[PDB]
């Protein structure tokens, strides 16, 4: 048979009709039941009374089964709209990018409009995960009344209970009335050193960052993490945002709009393959959007329970019964020293993998205080002192009594380079590092040496972690080192707490 | 100077006393500065055809806000949502007149929708205060699986938050379901005897039916429910006893579009006295860009209070719904109904009627039944709990210990 | 099983197996064995 | 036994980011401040808020 697809373009990218119908023209068996008659159309703006009017006209004219949008600008106001227009004329509409592509919270039950995004429980996952991935066990939680805040909340609170990371959730903040002059200062001033869940909308959270260095909670320590609600159109930056304020969003660099096109296609035909093989045929769309039809007008079979399990190109782009992707390509980014969004990590198949083994410190702004009490450490794996472990499988993070380490592990013996693996570190070395780090009250990033081992003056060049900490990569090195002459002469060494000289062992 | 309000009403003589009161509204406050004209349309049965309408005559004649209110046909299935969705593409407010749905609650999906009746789910607020009253603990929810249900059974598990107690069970049944037995069945067995439910007009008759046959609406039980719950098909199945809710002026127009009316153009009043103030876009087709000031406008709204409305004293949270209605208890009796309290914003004051119970009794019966059937649970420990098989004649032989004294087996 | 917080491998939710499993979710109202008291299992139920 | 567990300077004004986080660090039970009497009343206002 025969599929009528329609693809909506805006004017503002510079994608042109003839490949869009490209997009569907190599012809490599892409749909092996039916036969994809692609239109496509480009309308310079989206406002609502042309949205009507081109979706019928489309709908009468060229008998189309299915649409995919892609909106340019970043008005929220188009989803709804698409939403209810689906419910209407029960045409499959799939938002691809703008404001197409902005999660709605509750669709109607009989539209069958889905979106290319994440929801704010995707989101909120994300985020944790990050905070698990580096440790950052205790956290606040600030928020406003901008809409969803309560079922954020709830997520979060629900999360929490039921992971076995032991989360801290110190408090929760809600700045309901004005922020500046009413008691709200006093709360968000009973924040302690942790990271900051910050929900709100962009012009707010300007004035709660500013509020918040106002009061000092953009230190080094402090790490700021807020949803892709905030964190918006990417040339936008408001000078208000401390650097390393990390985000999480729909990445727009690599998951290209040609990318979203053909996905969406091949979705849309993926899943008027599986209707065929189960129903009998595809049904003829709807008469016109006017005339006032008298009919039930629910058709007998439809696309619902036909989109929950859809496979194509190898990735699984299924959808949930809400319509959030369950596979959704979210990315995460920083604002880094350059006040540029910088991409770190990604989040595919339920993992995430980010560049950073271990966070970099981010100066929040110019003026802030210079980081001296943070020490990077060299170590060196030593039978009864040092002894590295893997993550726990239960709890995915580092056990009691253990502290994080990387070691950077080559990837094989053809390449050079190596990727950085966060083990636990444990023993009598880690126990004295600890006591200290309470004591002393400092902070530090473990990290394993792979240059050499125990350090060694060759070609007048030192290895190991004395290597390390003459050449001014660490601060101090807390393995199970000997004491020398040559080593003191070059590095200075503290007092020895355990007496270790030069012994023979034999078989008795 | 001239001010454009935009109506969409039901009937023509609703559109004509919109008209009227808005020339009231314009005597009052003063039409030497600024002049309310009121330009109104009625209902159309296809949704799209509101949403060609609201561009092609409301959009273009400049409004400020939309009033929006239900057909004449009963039927209530999300009708003021094209409205709501197009003028909440300029955020223009939209006021509510008789829209107590939900689903309009959420200003994620509606950026911009006002209304002057609370919504079903704020229903739920009453039955926390009858907590308060008749001091009932533990409960049996029987929200829905769509919007309203969910809604509901938030509401009332925050409310319940600050008290430090939760539901006994919140049991959930699809929308239009034949068979409810099981979740009745369910529900029979455990300790608690008040029953809460919140669901649509078909569905709680189904329920009622199920429960009548289970014998579930006998003596110790209590209902309470919604509006949905107590009008329509629901009201000749509903049993005798239960306590339903009823607003004042729900079903009112006359009053809702005069208050309405009112509160918008004390709002443009207010707001007009403000600096770089920009007019509302004009015409659906070619104009894209959002309101400058229709944030504004809709905080203005928010935070503005009637001094004297029809209906009471009009008054909006931060989810942009009515505050403090007045809601009527209502109780059926001999297959009667019959007022028997009111709840005013915060508290519930009864009347001298006296309350019929289920079950006919008159005396307030307890919250929940003390169960004397202990359910337990035993592992399989040597030294503790031998477990031995039974014969053909369902136990197992009697034993004695050294003392001869017979061992006790169960 | 007696009873142990354990890690479904789906949705990562924690769920009680065993005897803590069949009291939590009201298939039972009290047990009476060799149940050892910790921290654990007294944050979710009472014991005398 | 004396737990000096810091010794705090607020040179700077008593609003600004300074001399919050520096009075944060006072996890101590007893607190012993030296100031004029303008001063102590900002200093109160701010421990107190």
């Amino acid at each position: 048979p025969a599929l009528n697809i329609a693809v909506l373009l805006g004017h503002s990218h510079d994608v042109t009709e003839r490949e869009l119908r490209n997009l569907w023209g190599p012809e490599q068996a892409t749909g092996l039941p039916l036969d994809v008659n692609v239109v496509a159309l480009l309308m310079n703006r989206t406002d609502p009374k042309s949205l009507i009017t081109h979706v019928c006209d489309l709908m009468s004219g060229a008998r189309i089964h299915g649409l995919v949008f892609g909106d340019d600008t970043d008005q929220e106001a188009v989803a709804q709209m698409l939403d209810f227009i689906s419910s209407q004329t029960f045409i499959p509409i799939l938002g691809i990018h703008g404001g197409a592509s902005m999660i709605m919270a509750d669709k109607d039950p009989t539209s069958t409009f889905f979106q290319f995004g994440a929801s704010i429980q995707q989101q909120a996952t994300v985020m944790l995960k990050i905070m698990q991935d580096y440790d950052w066990h205790v956290f606040s939680l600030v928020t406003t009344i901008f809409p969803g805040y309560r079922d954020f909340i709830s997520f979060i609170k629900t999360t929490v209970d039921n992971s076995f990371v032991g989360w801290d959730m110190q408090n929760v903040i809600t700045l309901d009335t004005s922020f500046e002059d009413a008691k709200t200062q006093v709360q968000l001033k009973k924040i302690h050193s942790s990271v900051i869940l910050l929900y709100c909308s962009k012009d707010e959270a300007v004035l709660i960052l500013s509020e918040a260095r106002s009061l000092g909670l953009t230190g080094y320590d402090f790490f700021w993490i807020v949803p892709s609600l905030v964190s918006g159109n990417t040339e936008l930056i408001p000078k208000e945002f401390p650097s390393g304020l990390i985000s999480v969003s729909y990445d727009d660099w690599d998951y290209s709009l040609e990318a979203r096109v053909r996905d969406g296609l091949g979705i849309l035909t993926t899943a008027a393959s599986s209707m065929l093989e189960k129903f009998s045929y595809i049904p003829e769309a709807k008469a016109s959007c006017y005339g006032q039809a008298e009919k039930p007008e629910t058709p007998l079979h439809t696309l619902h329970q036909f989109m929950v399990n859809v496979t194509w190109d190898g990735k699984d782009l299924s959808f949930t019964e809400e319509g959030y992707q369950v596979h959704p390509r979210l990315v995460v980014i920083v604002l880094n020293k350059d006040r540029e969004w910088e991409k770190v990590g990604k989040w595919e198949n339920q993992t995430l993998s980010l560049r950073h083994a271990v966070w970099p410190r981010y100066k929040s702004f110019s003026d802030c205080e210079p980081d001296d009490n943070h020490l990077s450490i060299v170590t060196l794996e030593e039978a009864p002192f040092v002894i590295v472990e893997d993550i726990d499988p239960l709890t995915e993070t580092c056990v009691r009594n253990t502290v994080p380490c990387r070691k950077f592990v080559k990837i094989n013996n053809s390449t050079n380079e190596g990727m950085n693996v966060k083990k636990c570190c444990k023993g009598f070395c880690i126990d004295i590092l600890k006591k200290l780090s309470r004591t002393v009250k400092f902070t530090y990033d473990l990290y394993l040496v792979t240059n050499g081992k125990h350090g060694k003056k060759v070609n007048n060049v030192w290895n190991g972690m004395i290597g390390e900490v003459v050449y001014q990569r660490a601060v101090m090195a807390v393995g199970s080192l000997t004491i020398n002459e040559e080593r003191s002469e070059v590095v200075d060494f503290s007092v020895p707490f355990v007496e270790t000289g030069i012994s023979v062992m034999v078989s008795r | 100077k001239i001010v454009n309000i935009g109506a969409v009403l039901s009937t023509r003589k609703h559109e004509q006393m919109f008209r009227e009161a808005v020339n009231q509204a314009n005597k009052r406050h003063g039409s030497w500065k600024i002049q309310l004209n009121a330009t109104s349309v009625t209902h159309k049965p296809n949704a799209i055809q509101m949403a060609l309408s609201v561009c092609e005559d409301l959009i273009s004649s400049q409004v400020y806000a939309i009033l929006v209110s239900h057909p004449p046909t009963p039927n209530d299935h999300f009708t003021p949502t094209p409205v709501s969705y197009t003028a909440g593409f300029y955020r223009i407010p939209v006021l509510g007149l008789t829209t107590r749905m939900s689903i309009y609650s959420d200003k994620s999906i509606h950026l911009s929708f006002l209304r002057t009746v609370p919504p079903y789910s704020h229903q739920s607020s009453v039955w926390f205060e009858m907590m308060r009253v008749y001091n009932w603990n533990h409960i049996i929810l029987l929200v829905s699986d769509d919007h309203e249900g969910r809604a509901a059974q938030k509401r009332l598990e925050t409310l319940l938050e600050e008290r430090e107690s939760k539901a006994e069970k919140v049991l959930q049944f699809d929308p239009g379901t034949k068979n409810v037995t099981a979740l009745l069945m369910e529900a029979r067995e455990l300790e608690a005897r008040v029953i809460i439910l919140s669901a649509s007009e078909d569905d709680a008759a189904t329920v009622y039916r199920a429960a009548a046959m289970l014998n579930m609406t006998g003596s110790g039980y209590v209902w309470l429910v919604g509006e949905r719950e107590i009008s329509g098909n629901a009201l000749r199945y509903a049993p005798d006893g239960i306590i339903g809710l009823q607003l004042i002026n729900g079903k009112n127009e006359s009053a809702h579009i005069s208050d309405a009316v009112g509160v918008v153009a004390q709002a443009v009043h207010e707001l007009l006295e403000k600096e770089n103030i920009t007019d509302p876009p004009r015409g659906c087709v070619g104009n894209t860009n959002i309101w400058k000031t229709g944030p504004l406008f809709k905080r203005v709204l928010m935070s503005s209070k009637y001094a004297d409305g029809v209906t009471g004293r009009v008054e909006f949270n931060e989810d942009g719904d009515r505050k403090f209605a007045n809601y009527s208890i209502m109780n059926l009796q001999n297959r009667k109904l019959v007022q028997v309290g009111i709840y005013n914003g915060t508290h519930v004051i009864p009347n001298d009627r006296k309350i019929i119970w289920p079950g006919g009794e008159t005396e307030k019966p307890r919250g929940y039944q003390m169960s004397t059937r202990l359910k337990i649970v035993t592992i399989h420990q040597e030294p503790f709990v031998y477990v031995k098989p039974t014969m053909s004649d369902g136990t197992c032989k009697e034993e004695f210990t050294v003392n001869g004294d017979p061992v006790k087996k169960v | 099983k007696f009873g142990t917080q354990e890690r479904v491998n789906n949705s990562n939710k924690k769920e009680w197996n065993g005897m803590m499993g069949e009291l939590l979710s009201g298939q039972a109202d009290m047990i009476v064995a060799p149940l050892t008291i910790n921290n654990e299992r007294a944050q979710y139920i009472e014991f005398s």
